[PDB]
RNA sequence: CGGCCGUAACUAUAACGGUCCU
RNA sequence: GUCGGGUAAGUUCCGAC
RNA sequence: GACUGGGGCGGUC
RNA sequence: GAACGUCGUGAGACAGUUC
RNA sequence: CGUCACACCAUGGGAGUG
RNA sequence: CAUGACUGGGGUGAAGUCG
């Protein structure tokens, strides 16, 4: 174990935890009226199980409407089963070649129970990156003995892994913040 | 018992429990219709029947049966509850009047016109 | 009852746009016409107007209350007799409602703003209205503004509006210095002494500069006159004068046959010269002696024409022309009686939508007071309180008498503005408003589905479309530009994807349960079928037990409809069971439930939806300069044109615009076509986006 | 006075199963 | 911290988890 | 123990 | 001053918390 | 037969709130 | 008497897991 190979491994690992974080934010069907709402409805296209972007675009003018633009008349429908549902639940209206979407609860309330979950799950993702820092640190301890780095040296190097973690924490916050604009859409 | 045992604690009655939330001692009650369901019957029978939650004028919400060979209610249409529970459908101890308020009524029915929604056919 | 005949009843209208001074003109008209105001008060400014500060103003005026604004001769100039002013419209564009109103009144006064000449709103209504026969005289109002001379106003009436206008009056002064009108038919020139009336009027000079004008306008009167009759045309052509009697005869003839539009002047804003014009309405525009009849056809089929004619002895017939909702006992349905008589507490017939009516209490609404009456006679006008199915345009007749006297029904074209909720709070408020609107007006339009797809709102008259939309967005709130149109769909999903495997082969649940299917989904014709759906067994009982092939298949089918698709079930897709496994000699209910469950988890993932969106036939009628602009509106509204043909003052574009793409269509359309358009929106088809519909809409849009 | 992994009807959780060491 | 409450708005406070 | 871009930790003698 | 978690054989310590 | 998932229904307890 | 974060047990259901 040399610093460079630990870092290369860490960069791989942490990225997977950061990906778990992206997942964790996107994966509660977000704050009902979102783009991330609709990736719980991967739509079957060309016999493939295609991601949301290839069948629609999702714009938002306010937190109470969700406009889902689908270039073709047919396409708007196949997106429509993702605005709708009951865990992605909404009641769409046709306005554009897009649905402008009136909210069924009581000026929304299904958006809340999901948004709290999203932020908690986001932190579970961050915790995962920090646990990866712990594993990286464990390896940093082994590396330290091997290259004869002292306790202070390894703890400074561990702090450096923690700073690298914190870049992904910063990105985690950014990821969350992007989902926040969706929630506020 | 015995006269004595009766003079003390006579024969108690029995508060008749009228299975009906939309009581108010009425033949029927107006509603609003929350939605239109299609729940399944009990174990002995099959086939999905039509029902719907109603927001009775007295607040007392309750699902009413929508008998007839042809539904036509909306998630806002105003119907009139009558009574007569239904077995296969539990909790559904009511039925929406056929041919009243903002509801509709069976179509092409030529037998038992009184019931359902029909009044003297094409002659 | 009545004492004055049909002839000495004058059903006359005022067709006047907003630009002539909507408020001022109506107050002044109620005063002017044969007293519908407090006794006297006709000299000097403000005192004239004491009647309206004390009680009711506006309406439509029955007049002849015999104490002010009369003339000395019977049926000569003003009054001695009944003059009923039923209003006419001349705003925006022509509609069936505009046509309908013009027919209740027997004559009309078209009113123009002097400065504006002929504004857009007046012309569009006029050319279309002329085709369905409407006699009009022109009243150049607002002579306290510019255009307060014949030449400016008259060119606009010919050019913009397409009538033949001609001078027969000369104005004295122009703008603020205007104070008089010269009558070139009675040969007086009049200076009005008050800014309300003109009592203590001074017959005055014609200024030297206007002597010439007056003589030319008199000559223009003679030229116009001569066209009436072949005899007059001979005399004119050589040179020979057409005397007072000749011109008077010609004026009556040409106005009643709508061969001309006489031009008069007088401001109803500075309130001088109006009175002279109103005398001419009484003298020369039609009365019920020229229209005592109303003609229908049977309500049962269209078997025979049936003609009504005035006579108390003849059965009742009346045309309802307006509905108001009085808080007294509800809806008052104003009607003009053509024949017969109706008495309070009678049964009358709604002889066009075939309902029996209970004629309750009948009232005549003066513009100052409410007076309950018990009877109406032939020629009388009144409002009945409480009717079953008689509303605006609807026919009233005796207890029974089938006859179509309504030749344009109360349900009217879908010209809509969209009232849109956005929150559940707004959705709740919407529901209350729609219920309320239906009960007062059954002929409004709404488009709606539950919780969303709601509402596109249409009115039934010029005030009406605005009034209904305003109350919903203002008083009862609404957060605009979200939901507005009803929908309904089916899937048409197709794709050749050989695989999805569902294999369950465990000990769960209960006994050992095994079910395995592999299915190939292959394209089936994108129909309009909501059922779909073709199943082929490539391998039958060897892949799942032959006895059980429907149960397993049914379990997936139900579940698949619930999975990733389009919100509309697997429809117009072909499905091929071609492989699978499991004990083909054993089954249980439980086995098909597990088999279906695993099959469904794999199954949702692979295919390729294709469906439909509603396309609306949007027929837009706008003035012809907007051919550009309708196509422009369509571009901003992803819409297209499929034919565009001229229609009178306007062009009629036959556009296809998706129903789905409206944004409060009338508002957008008006903005892009400069307020001049009208439209109807009817379903054309739901579409797969066909080549012409997709290409054309995109084409307009860029 | 423990861990790692897979898992039921929209997800998320996993009563359940597995497995390593006490 | 999260939910609830009080507030026009409550990194404190009170009730929960 | 010292060296040490204060010293200490680290590292080196 | 005192305490918890954590670090240290320990004196004590913390870019932790707590009165 | 009893947990333990779910989904509804009514109901006891509750910082307190009206 | 109405109501409340959360929470307890009861009842149905469709019947799943575990025995």
């Amino acid at each position: 174990m040399t610093l460079k190979e630990l870092y290369a491994e860490t960069r791989s690992h942490m990225q997977k935890s950061l990906e778990v974080l992206e997942h964790n934010l996107a994966g509660l069907r977000t704050g009902r009226a979102n783009p991330a709402l609709l990736l719980h409805l991967k739509v079957e296209y060309y016999g493939a199980h295609v991601p949301l972007n290839q069948i629609a675009t999702v714009t938002a003018p306010d937190p109470r409407t969700l406009v889902v633009q689908s270039w073709d008349q047919n396409a708007l429908k196949a997106i429509e089963k993702a605005i709708r549902d009951s865990d992605l639940g909404l009641n769409p209206s046709n306005k554009g070649d897009a649905l402008y979407i009136n909210i069924p609860p009581l000026t929304e309330e299904r958006r809340k129970d999901l948004v709290r979950a999203v932020r908690q799950y986001a932190e579970e993702g961050r915790v995962a990156i920090r646990n990866i820092r712990r594993e990286a640190l464990d390896k940093l301890k082994k590396l330290a003995k091997e290259l004869h780095l002292s306790e202070d040296e390894t703890k400074r190097a561990e702090a450096e892994i923690q700073k690298i973690t914190d870049e992904f924490i910063a990105k985690a916050d950014q990821l969350a913040e992007k989902k926040e604009q969706e929630i506020l859409g | 018992a015995t006269v004595n045992q009766l003079v003390r604690k006579p024969r108690a009655r029995k508060v008749a429990k009228s299975n009906v939330p939309a009581l108010e001692a009425c033949p029927q009650k107006r509603g609003v219709c929350t939605r239109v369901y299609t729940t399944t019957p009990k174990k002995p029978n099959s086939a999905l029947r039509k029902v719907c939650r109603v927001r009775l004028t007295n607040g007392f919400e309750v699902t009413s049966y929508i008998g007839g060979e042809g539904h036509n209610l909306q998630e806002h249409s105003v119907i009139l509850i009558r009574g007569g529970r239904v077995k296969d459908l539990p909790g559904v101890r009511y039925h929406t009047v056929r041919g009243a308020l903002d509801c509709s009524g069976v179509k092409d029915r030529k037998q038992a016109r009184s019931k359902y929604g029909v009044k003297r056919p094409k002659a | 009852a009545r004492t004055t005949p049909i002839a000495r009843y004058r059903n006359i209208g005022i067709s006047a746009h907003i630009d002539a001074g909507k408020t001022t003109t109506t107050e002044r008209i109620l005063f002017y016409t044969g007293v519908n105001h407090k006794i006297g008060e006709v000299h000097d400014g403000a005192a004239t107007m004491d009647w309206m500060e004390q009680e009711q103003e506006r309406g439509i005026t029955i007049t002849s209350a015999a104490t002010t604004a009369f003339w000395s001769g019977m049926a000569k100039q003003y009054e001695p007799h009944r003059i009923n002013i039923i209003d006419t419209p001349g705003h925006v564009d022509f509609t069936i409602e505009v046509e309908r109103s013009m027919r209740v009144l027997d004559g009309a006064v078209m009113v123009y703003c002097a400065v504006g000449g002929v504004q857009p709103q007046s012309e569009t209504v006029w050319r279309q209205a002329n085709k369905y026969k409407v006699p009009r005289i022109a009243f150049v109002n607002k002579m306290d503004r510019m255009g307060a001379n014949f030449l400016k106003v008259v060119n606009q009436i010919k050019t913009r509006l397409g009538a033949n206008p001609v001078p027969l009056q000369l104005a004295i002064g122009a703008e603020e210095h205007f104070t008089g009108v010269v009558d070139l038919v009675k040969m007086k020139a009049i200076n009005w002494n008050d800014a309300d009336q003109g009592v203590t009027f001074e017959y005055e000079d014609i200024p030297a500069d206007m002597v010439e004008l007056a003589n030319e306008w008199h000559q223009n009167l003679i030229e116009s006159a001569a066209e009436a009759s072949e005899e007059l045309m001979e005399k004119y052509l050589g040179g020979e004068e057409l005397t007072e009697a000749e011109i008077k005869g010609a004026l009556r003839q040409r106005v009643l046959n709508n061969e001309i539009i006489l031009v008069t002047c007088g401001s109803a804003f500075k309130n001088k010269g109006v009175q002279a014009m109103l005398d001419a309405v009484i003298d020369y525009l039609p009365s019920p002696v020229d229209v005592p009849a109303i003609n229908g056809i049977l309500d049962d089929g269209k078997d025979t024409p049936a003609e009504r004619h005035a006579s108390d002895d003849e059965p009742f017939s009346a045309l309802a022309f307006k509905i108001a909702t009085d808080p007294f006992v509800g809806n008052l349905t104003f009607f003009r009686v053509y024949s017969g008589v109706v008495n309070s507490g009678d049964t009358v017939l709604n002889s066009v939508k075939a309902a029996r009516e209970r004629f309750g209490r009948i009232v005549q609404m003066h513009a100052n007071k409410r007076e309950e009456i018990k009877e109406v006679r032939a020629g009388d006008i009144a409002a009945a309180i409480g009717l079953k199915d008689v509303t605006t345009g609807d026919t009233l007749c005796d207890p029974d008498a089938p006859i179509i006297l309504e030749r344009m029904e109360f349900p009217e074209p879908v010209i809509s503005i969209a009232v849109e909720p956005k929150t559940k709070a707004d959705q709740e408020k919407m529901g209350l408003a729609l219920g309320r609107l239906a009960k007062e007006d059954p002929s409004f339009r709404v488009w709606t589905d539950e919780e969303s797809n709601q509402t596109i709102i249409a009115g039934m008259g010029e005030l009406h479309l605005d009034i209904i939309v305003d109350r919903m967005k203002r008083e009862f709130n609404v957060e605009a530009n979200v939901g507005k149109p009803q929908v309904a769909y089916r899937e048409t999903i197709r794709q050749k994807v050989t695989d999805v495997e569902g294999k369950h082969a465990k000990q769960s649940g209960g006994r050992g349960q095994y079910g395995h299917v592999v299915i190939d989904m292959y394209p089936l014709e994108p129909g309009s079928n909501p059922k779909g759906y073709e199943f082929i067994n490539d391998i039958k009982g060897g892949v799942i037990p032959g006895e059980y092939i429907p149960a397993v298949d049914k379990g997936i089918q139900e579940q698949l409809k619930a999975g990733p698709l389009a919100g509309y079930p697997v429809v117009d897709m072909g499905i091929r069971l071609h492989f699978g496994s499991y004990h083909d000699v054993d089954s249980s209910e439980l086995a098909f439930k597990l088999a279906a469950s695993i099959a469904f988890k794999e199954g949702f993932k692979k295919a390729k939806p294709v469906l439909l969106e509603p396309i609306m036939k949007v027929e837009v009628e706008t003035p012809e300069e907007n051919t550009g602009d309708v196509i422009g509106d369509l571009s901003r509204r992803r819409g297209m044109l499929k034919g565009q043909e001229s229609e009178v003052t306007g062009v009629k574009i036959h556009a296809e615009v998706p129903l789905s793409e409206m944004f409060g269509y009338a508002t957008q359309l008006r903005s892009l076509t400069k307020g001049r358009a009208s439209y109807t929106m009817e379903f054309l088809k739901y579409d797969e986006a066909p080549s012409n519909v997709a290409q054309a809409v995109i084409e307009a849009r860029g």
